[PDB]
RNA sequence: GGAGGUCAACAUCAAGAACUGUGGGCGCCUAUAGAACUUAUAACGAACAUGGUUCUUGCCUUUUACCAGAACCAUCCGGGUGUUGUCUCCAUCCAUAUUUUUUGGAACUUUUC
């Protein structure tokens, strides 16, 4: 399916996302999955409060993701 | 289905997990699952009162998994 | 800048993905990659690249109506007229390409077309110096041979990941017409053969380290590539992955269930043949043999493919190629397999570390560039470099260093050239670049002048950072030149042009050595006939416009001996006595083999900077070397080895220590030259037996006295130790049909050396592998003698590995033996004849 | 099936999510889980707006779908 | 309308990027002419004959004869394409209620602005 391949193609670029938690994470993406797992670096979190933090490495569960936000050149990619 | 996740690089290293109900745990990563069930040893709660325990965390619960030291 | 780009953009033939995404991808260190392509003669290399090129580009401008259809393989990267007309790749041409993979995540790939002719191994070495990993292409018919073993040995030695491609599978089926049962077996044998030379790792059509292809026709397979594409649709995904593990070796499925048991019940085959080879054969048989109407049904039924009548209205070969390219889609099986086969962390420290000392310090934020090959493009000479670190941009002022200088390792040290432009290679065009980033390989304008051959490029803003920084080691080319040509211009007045041209040739051909004689004659060394022929062509045509005289092909000789000294200073205060000794062939071989002493491997003497206890341990361990002698190893020469050996070493070691470098400098000086022909000395060990020193050394023991004195003593010692001449020998790799064997035997006899090390039936083909040895001085024309005497059947390659100089027959110093001019020398003496002709040239 | 879903392709859509937020933009790619990809997106949390760009939503998160405008040339 | 016409007439004829001029259409695109570079002279023709001039080999120092090399021009036997008029024949994408999406951790309450 194409909605997963687009993700794999944004590996390397910087990504923004939203979780069921309520917070948004922003960073370079290293690995993804068909599940929608993620592996990122130099993340800059921002919760409901506005509280910023730093997280060196992160793994996720896709189930917990609401939606992603992806770079603009990834609209000319082949489907 | 059942994509065995990429947790080989975390084995036998310290972690800072987060789970459902805003509860979080530190531990040495022993083993992992298809569904992301986890085996942690030397498990310490983060309430800020830190209680030593010695643990199998469920997959569903997991929100994320971090690394303390690079 | 923009104007330049706009004109430039028109020139290049555009592409489907576009530059912007390909340019966009670059920033991630992990994204993108560097890959080199090597393999023996006409293995397909260039055409493999051509496949990728034709996938990528919509136009293509160059293609004829004829070629696009079928018969003439389109050649890309053969942009040199010489190569085209010669018909074999000579100088490597990169292609850079944004490629997709099975996952659908594209990466930028730098491809390098290296020449597979044995004389241009230097080119392969240059490519390897930059590439992360290597694709090694083997002809299914040819199988593997000595050059393949050499190639894999070096590749792994330099921690270059290796992925195999077995090419020309169609030939196995169409040329030899092998049965499927036997075809599998043959492939398996080949697979086995590669594995035995490899150590610590084991491939298999199931690890996806081996790719099956026909470049000519137009297809590439991995057992993964196939399963997903056609089988995968048929069955549940969970199960399928396993299918591949149950596909290779010893597995048969009877009717839904497959049992490792041989084939009980009736008709039987192991699976590879069942689901792969058989249908492949059917494709071949079916397309040529079958009525064109019949075929359509199968395409829709089996493949969901629908051809127009114009696709039928071709001919067997062009039709077949169309069908195979129709069914088997863009070569992303290849790309995907490459992608998931290399881990940066495992190799990378090791590969960087070998070229440079392990370190490492001040990582990041710093420019670093390794310059390997230089490129004679349409305009000027470009410099090819690997983005080791940081970022380059136009007009950037960059410091440049050359390796021999580096060998050596503040004000005066640093020359610099601004970088006028950076382009990205694409075979026949260059794509304009504003900036270059770590990981990628690029074309630089204007960095050329600083360096001849290799150089290391760095920018350091830090005094400690500068101190840390380690210069790249000189590239170690696979072979030594040996072949010797003497040049003179036809008209002496044109010398200046010749001189310029010779320097240019050194820049463009990394294996060439140009030396200048007293006489003003130019000694050129090159690897072999063809190699030198190409040099001469370019020299007369491309660079100089001068017609020149060329001599009679010779060879460099080496001096030696087989088993006391007295000596006197020009101001008789010093007196030197030094023993000269034959060395153990084992020792010699160990020295010739450039190594770190890894695994169980005897330590290379250039590891001498490690504790002498360790060095001596190796000598004692591997040779039962005398414990005092091992402890007294001073250094190696420019070649062999120096030992201290006398009571005065105990009497006045401090005094003697003061004179080591003067000795040390001299010895390289003295051994680099020679007493017979001013040629370098092999297999000789020297031992200082006595050294008298001037009373009260009133600045008396000067370098002006002892350096030449020492030199003299060496020469005397060699002479009294009974000197001999050594001659370089090639390894003759000959491929022939069995009944042409006797011919080959006679040729060997006729040439002089007449030595065949081994004869091996090439299992699976009507061919023999013949290994011999041949004296380079008797090699002139050897290859054509073979080709002509066998009526075009079979072929020869000469490769210098092991670099062993055999004793020249006759006694080094006897007057009597020779017979008059113009007569090939009698066998008893080839040593005496060799010296006099060389002696005269010296003066 | 999914015959209707291909018909929506390349139309400006109004997608309500379980959170209440509503995303808007064209539809480039579609899934069996109802993963939607959307181009030039804009949330309307409610007198509010934000510019995101390319957004990939999950199936869990999506509630309803509705065409805003016809397919663009 | 279509195929075929051993029917003719009239044009051109290797391919490609880039410069200049003219014309048409709305700085861009198309056509024609000239110059330069590349391909290999992949072939307009998987064929290859004669003649003229200028040079260089032999000559009776003569030919409406030649010997066998070079360069430069020509002729001759053929080929392709477009176009115009004709002629004959024929028609006018898989199925999963038990942890990463579609058989729910939902439900409910209260305070602040
Ligand atoms: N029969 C057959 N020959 C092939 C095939 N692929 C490549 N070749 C051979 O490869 C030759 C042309 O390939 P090139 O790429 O030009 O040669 P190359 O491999 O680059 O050789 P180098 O330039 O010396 O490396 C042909 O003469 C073929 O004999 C194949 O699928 N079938």
């Amino acid at each position: 399916g194409i909605p997963v391949k687009l993700l794999n193609e944004a590996q390397g670029h910087i990504v923004s996302l939203e979780l069921t938690t309520g917070a948004t994470y922003r960073g370079k993406l290293v690995e993804s999955e068909d599940s929608m797992n993620v592996q990122l670096r130099d993340v800059i979190a921002t919760e409901p409060q506005g509280a910023v933090t730093h997280m060196d490495q992160i793994f996720v569960r896709g189930s917990q993701i609401k939606f992603i936000v992806v770079p603009d050149l990834l609209k000319n990619a082949p489907l | 289905m059942v994509s065995t996740p990429e947790l080989k690089k975390y084995m036998d290293k310290k972690i800072l997990l987060n789970i459902n109900g805003s509860r979080k745990v530190a531990g040495i990563l022993r083993g992992y699952d298809i569904f992301l069930n986890v085996v942690l040893d030397d498990a310490m709660e983060i309430n800020a009162n830190n209680h030593q325990l010695g643990t199998v965390i469920r997959g569903n619960s997991i929100i994320s998994l971090e690394a303390l030291d690079a | 800048e923009h104007t330049i780009f706009t004109q430039l953009k028109k020139n290049i033939p555009k592409t489907r993905y576009n530059r912007d995404y390909m340019l966009s991808m670059a920033n991630i260190p992990e994204r993108i990659i560097n890959v080199g392509v090597i393999g023996p003669l006409h293995s397909g290399k260039t055409s493999l690249m051509d496949l990728l090129v034709i996938d990528s580009h919509k136009r293509i401008p160059d293609m004829s109506k004829n070629v696009e259809l079928g018969w003439k393989p389109l050649r890309y990267l053969d942009n040199l007229k010489q190569e085209i007309d010669r018909g074999l790749s000579i100088k490597l041409n990169g292609s850079t390409l944004l490629c997709t993979d099975l996952e659908s995540k594209s990466r930028m790939i730098n491809f390098l077309d290296a020449p597979g002719h044995v004389n241009f191994m230097d080119e392969t070495a240059v490519a390897l110096a930059a590439s992360d990993l290597v694709l090694i292409v083997i002809d299914v018919v040819e199988g593997v041979t000595f050059v393949v073993e050499q190639l894999i040995k070096q590749s792994i030695k330099n921690n270059v990941a290796m992925c195999f491609v077995i090419n020309k599978l169609d030939r196995l089926i169409l040329d030899l017409k092998l049965p499927p049962m036997d075809a599998y077996l043959k492939l398996n044998h080949i697979i086995a053969n590669i594995n035995s030379f490899t150590k610590g790792n084991v491939f298999s059509p199931i690890d996806n380290n081996i790719i099956f292809a026909s470049t000519k026709l137009g297809f590439t397979f991995t057992i993964k590539e196939f399963v997903s594409y056609y089988y995968a649709h048929s069955i549940p995904s969970s199960k399928i992955d396993d299918f591949t593990t149950r596909l290779w070796g010893s597995v048969y499925y009877h009717k839904g269930n497959f049992r490792t048991k041989p084939f009980e019940n009736v008709e039987k085959y192991p699976t590879f043949v069942e689901f792969i080879l058989i249908p492949l054969y059917k494709i071949f048989s079916y397309a040529l043999s079958m009525e064109k109407d019949k075929l359509k049904n199968l395409l829709r039924s089996n493949f969901r493919v629908n051809l127009s009548q114009e696709a039928l209205q071709y001919d067997p070969q062009p039709f077949l190629k169309h069908v195979l390219q129709l069914i088997f889609r863009q070569q992303t099986g290849l790309v995907d397999a490459i992608t998931r086969c290399y881990q940066p962390f495992e190799l990378f420290d090791n590969k960087t570390a070998h070229l440079s000392i392990p370190g490492k310090s001040t990582p990041e934020g710093t420019l670093w560039a390794h310059v390997l090959k230089t490129v004679d493009y349409g305009g000027a000479e470009w410099s090819l470099v690997r983005i080791y670190s940081g970022l380059l941009k136009r007009g950037d002022t960059v410091r440049i260093l050359d390796t021999s200088q580096s060998e050596s390792r503040e004000d005066d040290e640093t020359p610099s050239c601004e970088v006028e432009e950076i382009g990205l290679l694409g075979g026949r065009y260059v794509y304009p670049v504003h900036e270059a980033h770590k990981g990628q390989i690029v074309l630089i304008k204007g960095i050329s002048s600083a360096y001849i051959k290799s150089a290391t490029l760095y920018s350091v803003k830090s005094k400690e950072d500068m101190k840390q920084l380690k210069f790249f080691k000189p590239l170690d080319y696979i072979t030594e030149a040996v072949f010797k040509i003497v040049l003179q211009p036809l008209l002496p007045r044109e010398l200046p042009k010749l001189l310029d041209a010779l320097n240019k040739i050194s820049k463009y051909y990394p294996g060439v050595i140009i030396k200048v004689e007293e006489s003003g004659e130019h000694v050129i060394l090159g690897n072999g006939e063809l190699y030198m022929d190409c040099l001469l062509y370019d020299l007369r045509a491309s660079y100089a416009k001068i017609e020149i005289k060329i001599s009679d092909p010779l060879t460099v000789f080496s001096e030696s001996c087989s088993n006391s000294r007295l000596g006197e200073e020009n101001l008789p205060g010093l007196s030197i006595s030094v023993a000269a000794e034959p060395m153990d062939s084992k020792m010699i071989q160990d020295l010739s083999r450039n190594t770190l002493g890894k695994g169980q491997n005897c330590l290379d003497i250039d590891g001498i900077m490690d504790n002498p206890r360790k060095l001596s341990k190796i000598l004692r361990t591997e040779y039962g070397w005398d414990s005092l002698a091992s402890r007294n190893v001073w250094s190696f020469y420019n070649g062999n080895v120096l030992i201290n050996d006398t009571l005065p070493d105990e009497i006045s070691p401090e005094l003697l220590s003061k004179y080591k470098e003067q000795i040390i400098q001299g010895f390289y000086w003295a051994v680099k030259e020679g007493p017979l022909a001013e040629e370098p000395i092999y297999g000789v060990q020297y031992k200082l037996l006595s050294i008298s020193v001037p009373s009260d050394v009133n600045i008396d023991v000067m370098k002006s006295q002892i350096i030449p004195l020492m030199k003299k003593a060496c020469y005397v010692g060699l002479l009294t130790a009974i000197p001999i001449l050594l001659e370089p020998i090639y390894e003759v790799d000959i491929t022939v049909h069995a009944p042409l064997l006797p011919i080959v035997e006679e040729l060997m006899k006729k040439r002089r050396g007449s030595r065949i090390y081994k004869t091996i039936k090439v299992a699976g083909t009507p061919l023999l592998e013949v290994r011999g040895q041949v004296p380079v001085i008797e090699s002139a024309g050897f290859e054509t003698d073979l080709r002509l005497s066998t009526n075009g059947l079979g072929m020869c390659q000469l490769y210098f590995w092991h670099k062993i100089w055999r004793k020249v027959p006759g006694d080094v110093l006897d007057k009597d033996a020779f017979i008059p001019k113009l007569k090939p020398a009698p066998i008893n003496s080839l040593s005496r004849d060799f010296v006099m002709k060389t002696r005269r040239r010296k003066g | 099936h999914s015959s209707r879903l291909a018909n929506l392709i390349d139309y400006k859509l109004r997608v309500l999510t379980q959170d209440g937020r509503v995303y808007i933009g064209q539809l480039m790619a579609f899934d069996k889980h109802m993963n939607l990809v959307l181009n030039e997106c804009i949330e309307e949390r409610v007198v509010e707006k934000r510019v995101l760009g390319l957004t990939i939503l999950r199936g869990e998160q999506i509630l309803s779908t509705v065409v805003e405008d016809k397919p663009l040339l």
